[PDB]
């Protein structure tokens, strides 16, 4: 499953909810310690709605129990992340995902 | 002048051979026969730069043309019209820009401006 | 395989100058407490997340030059095991990110006061963020050396670097029996911060390209003096040393006569109340008893460091008396004047020669006596804490009370010589400071080699800041970076501090330059030729010549380098702007000359020779060492043997080799924790082996067989098992029952002499390793070893030996299996990973440790600002402007 490792403290009252779009700001790596791709390099942020499965089912729920302000560390393991087959030339076969994910806004 | 008085005189040569052989001056603590080692040299040796200084960049050109002239030995009259009459010659540097910070410094020297 | 690459933020490091130790003896307190207060730090200034880490580190090793080190660059404090960091989530040490539970831990934010602390009385290093203890202690780290206080930075940040005192007033409390971090600092000097090993300061005119800066070392700060109870009482000794003791009694009483308070015959002595100038044998017997021994053992001094005290033409009469004024005439306690006059006779600089180390063996050994019975140093006086401002060597005392103790000495020995006495310092002879310093001595720093001129007067200017050993010349593309410059045929170049011309060796030129002496630099190629103008005036040689050397053939070509040594700064104005450079018009101008960098409108960049250790492929010609590969038979498996070829001759060199294999081993990232070769087992298995043979004449007691990671930089001359970084990262889940002690470290390797002229055959060990259990053993010619180190996942590991030759055949790698033991090709190699067969292709090579390399200087270094914030609120760090690279990443190496 995921983790949440709480890097920095956001608020704590407010979540991401059903039906609402949230933004981030992501930068993701492998266990290792490669990374593969950073919404900061490509300096806009990333968006998605809490429901439709835009993403891998991991980095939706990693990113559901997270709060407002909050940068945290997702720990998708294989089976919540692309899985045996992988991203075909990013992610290996069978690979454990780290992001260091931030929730910035709720809209 | 001197010197070039004395490169034309082989006597002044000569002549300044059998002074520094005979009395047995040392020509070395001088320096502190051997041509170089006689002050008529070195007296040029050393002046030469400020002479160079007192021209600017553009006028090399001429000097080596001058240069070419004393090849034929044009009089000291004969190079100077032959450099009067090329003052459109030397100039436009700006067209080589190599020469630009060597104008700009001699620019930036006490001296004034194109006077 | 292929290169990688990735945008990453400069680190940089500050440090203020505490330095802090543990030795035999050492006088220096171990316990030290400082703090640092973030005020404000962007998040996300770049793509990286700001950089800030706080900890400790260590003196010799701790040198993060600006650029990439290992790992994606960024060493900051804790990406080595010379350094021990912290960022509120973790316990960094030797690129690792261990993490660490405090009381709602965050990341480092404003208004977080980090508690570092360190006791060195087991090694320990602890921390209390923001009052909440961390709950992670490093332990049983290193100790030689030194360690200072460091932040490590990147843009956009601001701490304050509170130390004690009125450097910062300790928002929270150092734990009991803990020292304020300003009592560290030596007399000698006072604080500041300062950066780490810098390369390159900016200054008024520009750069200033400053070399080696040397550090104190552990033992410096204890004293090593001569004894007293070598030396007797030879015949005229102890005739004179009773009149010596009369005389010096007295003097020292008039020297403090008035000046704190004016006698009273209260006391006698020790409270400024001692004239006794009649009479100082009635004085306590202790007392005067160790005032005959201060003249005695001031003498027994004196023949220990090895004078031979010899009357000459005997002086019975030079008008020599105790002189009568009235002022100072207290008849009470003594009415004859301490001091005869000394007028007739002086006392040459030989005695001088004496008197100053004479102060040493005095000062040096009262500190042995008190750090002995317990007192340290200090700067501040503690009087029940048993600790003193003055507890150092001789070397680090204060100049004033060092000119007292000379003082003391002055009147003694002016008392003493006058008796024809033939008093003389044999005199001390030099040797070499150490032998790791051989190359860490001098930085050549150079231009790119993309500028290597081949025809054209060029030009240029040096001024040298300081008169040290610092030389400037033109010198060829491949110019060695580990022979000093001119010795090889590679240089051109000229010292300063003795006055020499060098190429090939030296040769007198010259005069010494003073400061702020440029020294310009030409070069006539179309006549060969290379001049040199210290301050306008051409460089004569010794002799009627005007150029420095002549018929330097055109060859590859030449370009501007400049070798500075310790404490040397310079300048190298290359002159981008012909203004700036200050002598050009005087010389090099008239005469055909143009300027180096005269229309390289973008700085020259330029390259200096790190010193930073890192494993480079022998070279196929090398002087000394020569590897040789040799297929495997169907006996003996491939190998790559090693073999001395001077050996036994002139240059028969020996030194220690670090070698390497290229290619690692590398762990699985999850652990297993919950004749012929069996085909089920060796398809199956996951432990690996190889095997190095140290031959006959190759004592086993010098070498040292194992692995090491890839941040392996410990150029050791003098290498031992103990000289091996280590530490403990001892995580508590609180104040008890500590759950995890992972030991981490740079080099496992066992040493042959363990396992062993008693006897002389060919010796094998082998080195097993489990790579899914992480496990690591040893066998020594058949037998099981008892060491075994256990390494945690993803650890990469390069196949190692460290041996010091004795023989023209030292040692052979053996790169094969045993029974149900894969070989080492299966790990190093994917396509391998199910062949049971060994193989050794020409990627796997052998890789020797050479202790200096090229490297370039960044074009664009941080700007750091460092201020005393305020009497309460201390010194205070700031960085703002962002600073990117694009890092170029060798996956195997684990380098940038």
């Amino acid at each position: 499953g995921v983790e949440i490792e709480t890097i920095s403290p956001g608020d704590g009252r407010t979540f991401p909810k059903k039906g609402q779009t949230c933004v981030v700001h992501y930068t993701g790596m492998l266990q290792n310690g490669k990374k593969f791709d950073s919404s900061r390099d490509r300096n806009k942020p990333f968006k998605f709605r809490i429901g439709k499965q835009e993403v891998i089912k991991g980095f939706e729920e990693g990113a559901a129990q997270m709060s407002l302000g909050q940068r945290a560390k997702l720990t998708c393991t294989p089976d919540v992340a692309y899985g045996a087959t992988g991203h075909p030339g990013v992610i290996p076969p069978n690979a454990t995902l780290i992001f260091d994910v931030e929730l910035l806004n709720l809209e | 002048e001197i010197f070039i008085y004395w490169s034309k005189s082989h006597n002044f040569k000569r002549e300044e051979q059998n002074f520094v052989v005979q009395n047995e001056i040392n020509n070395m603590s001088f320096l502190t026969y051997s041509v170089q080692t006689s002050l008529i040299v070195a007296t040029l040796k050393k002046m030469l730069p400020i002479g160079l200084n007192m021209c600017a960049p553009t006028d090399q050109d001429l000097i080596m043309l001058a240069k070419t002239r004393y090849a034929l030995k044009d009089t000291d009259e004969e190079v100077r019209e032959f450099l009067q009459n090329n003052l459109h010659l030397q100039g436009k540097v700006e067209g080589s820009p190599s020469l630009r910070w060597q104008m700009a410094l001699y620019r930036g020297l006490p001296g004034r401006e194109e006077d | 395989l292929l290169l990688q690459t990735n945008l990453i933020n400069y680190v940089t490091s500050i440090r203020p100058n505490i330095f802090v130790g543990r030795a035999e003896g050492s006088t220096q307190y171990g316990k030290w407490y400082f703090e640092v207060m973030v005020d404000e730090v962007v998040p996300f200034l770049t793509a990286q997340a700001t950089h800030l880490r706080v900890g400790w580190a260590l003196t010799e090793g701790y040198s993060p030059y600006p650029g990439g080190g290992e790992g994606w660059g960024g060493n900051g404090v804790g990406d080595d095991l010379y350094s021990y960091g912290f960022d509120g989530l973790h316990l960094w040490t030797g690129h690792v990110a261990r993490p660490v539970t405090s009381p709602g831990q965050h990341l480092l934010a404003p208004e977080d006061v980090v508690s570092c602390c360190l006791d060195l009385s087991v090694p320990s290093i602890s921390f209390r963020i923001n009052g909440c203890p961390v709950q992670g202690v490093f332990e049983a780290f290193n100790l030689d050396g030194l360690f200072f206080p460091v932040v490590s930075f990147s843009a956009g940040v601001k701490v304050r670097f509170l130390l004690g005192g009125r450097h910062g007033e300790f928002k929270f409390l150092p734990p009991p029996g803990y020292a304020p971090c300003h009592e560290a600092v030596l007399p000698r000097e006072r604080l500041r911060l300062e950066p780490i090993k810098e390369y390159r300061r900016e200054g008024p005119r520009g750069p200033h390209l400053v070399g080696p800066s040397r550090c104190l070392s552990h033992t410096d700060f204890v004293p090593c003096p001569v004894d007293t109870v070598q030396i007797v009482l030879p015949p005229h000794l102890e005739r004179i040393r009773e009149k010596l003791a009369e005389n010096i009694h007295e003097l020292w009483a008039l020297t403090r006569i008035e000046q704190g308070w004016t006698y009273g015959p209260v006391r006698d002595d020790n409270k400024r109340l001692h004239p006794c100038l009649v009479n100082f044998h009635s004085l306590p017997e202790p007392e005067r008893n160790y005032n005959l021994q201060m003249s005695g053992e001031t003498l027994k001094t004196l023949l220990a460091l090895g004078c031979h005290v010899g009357m000459a033409d005997e002086k019975a009469e030079d008008n020599l008396k105790k002189t009568k004024l009235p002022k100072t005439y207290m008849m009470s306690n003594g009415y004859k004047p301490a001091p005869l006059d000394l007028s007739h006779v002086r006392l040459t600089p030989a005695q001088t020669t004496l008197v100053d180390r004479l102060a040493e063996n005095g000062h040096n050994v009262w500190a042995r006596d008190r750090v002995a019975q317990g007192w340290s140093y200090s700067a501040v006086q503690d009087i029940p804490a048993r600790r003193n401002p003055r507890l150092v060597p001789y070397r680090l005392l204060d100049e004033a009370t060092k000119r007292s103790n000379r003082d003391s000495l002055c009147q003694a020995v002016r008392t003493l010589l006058g008796y024809g006495y033939n008093i003389e310092p044999p005199d001390q002879e030099p040797s070499q400071v150490e032998n790791q310093s051989r190359w860490d001595r001098v930085r050549i720093f150079r231009a790119e080699k993309s500028y290597t001129v081949q025809s054209g007067r060029w030009y240029f200017e040096f001024e040298a800041v300081t008169t040290g050993e610092m030389r400037v010349g033109w010198a060829r593309p491949e110019l060695r970076p580990d022979v000093e410059l001119g010795a090889d045929e590679l240089a051109y170049v000229f010292n300063g501090h003795r006055g020499q011309r060098w190429h090939l060796g030296s040769e007198p030129f010259g005069r010494p330059w003073q400061s702020g002496d440029v020294v310009g630099c030409m070069i006539d190629l179309t006549e060969n030729t290379i001049i040199f103008t210290l301050n306008g005036e051409v460089l004569m040689s010794d002799s009627g010549s005007e150029t420095a050397f002549r018929e330097i053939e055109i060859g590859d070509g030449f370009l501007p380098v400049c070798s500075l040594g310790p404490g040397q700064v310079g300048h190298l104005n290359l002159g981008q702007d012909v203004s700036s450079l200050r002598f050009f018009a005087i010389c090099g101008l008239q005469e055909g000359f143009e300027p180096f960098a005269i229309n390289m409108q973008r700085p020259v960049t330029t390259w200096f020779s790190k010193s930073l250790p890192q494993f480079e492929p022998v070279p196929p010609e090398h002087p000394h060492y020569e590897v040789a590969r040799m297929d495997g038979t169907v006996d003996t498996p491939p190998c790559l043997r090693l073999a001395h070829r001077t050996w036994g001759s002139q240059n028969s060199l020996v030194e220690m080799l670090f070698l390497r294999l290229s290619l690692p081993v590398q762990f699985h990232q999850h652990f297993r924790c919950t004749n012929r070769d069996d085909p089920e087992i060796i398809l199956n298995t996951t432990t690996y082996y190889y095997s190095v043979r140290v031959f006959a004449g190759q004592e086993p007691s010098c070498v040292w067989v194992g692995w090491v990671t890839p941040d392996y930089h410990q150029h050791d001359m003098n290498f031992d098992l103990s000289k091996v970084r280590a530490v403990t990262v001892t995580m508590g889940d609180e104040q008890g029952n500590v759950h995890s002690s992972l030991k981490c470290s740079n080099c496992y390797m066992v040493w042959g002499g363990d396992f062993v002229r008693i006897s002389h055959t060919d010796l094998v060990i082998g080195c097993l390793v489990d790579l899914a259990t992480g496990l690591m053993t040893f066998t020594a010619n058949g037998k099981e070893s008892n060491t075994f180190f256990q390494v945690e996942p993803n650890t990469k590991l390069f196949p190692a030996v460290f041996v010091l030759p004795t023989h023209q055949n030292v040692i052979q790698f053996e790169l094969g299996k045993q029974k149900n033991i894969m070989p080492l090709s299966a790990a190093m190699f994917l396509s391998e990973r199910k062949n049971p067969a060994p193989q050794c292709p020409p990627r796997l090579e052998v890789q020797m440790l050479m202790p200096v390399s090229w490297s370039r200087m960044p074009n664009h270094f941080l700007q750091v600002e460092t201020r005393r914030a305020g009497e309460r609120l201390g010194w205070a760090v700031q960085c703002q402007d962002p600073l990117t690279m694009m890092a170029l990443h060798i996956p195997e190496e684990n380098r940038c």
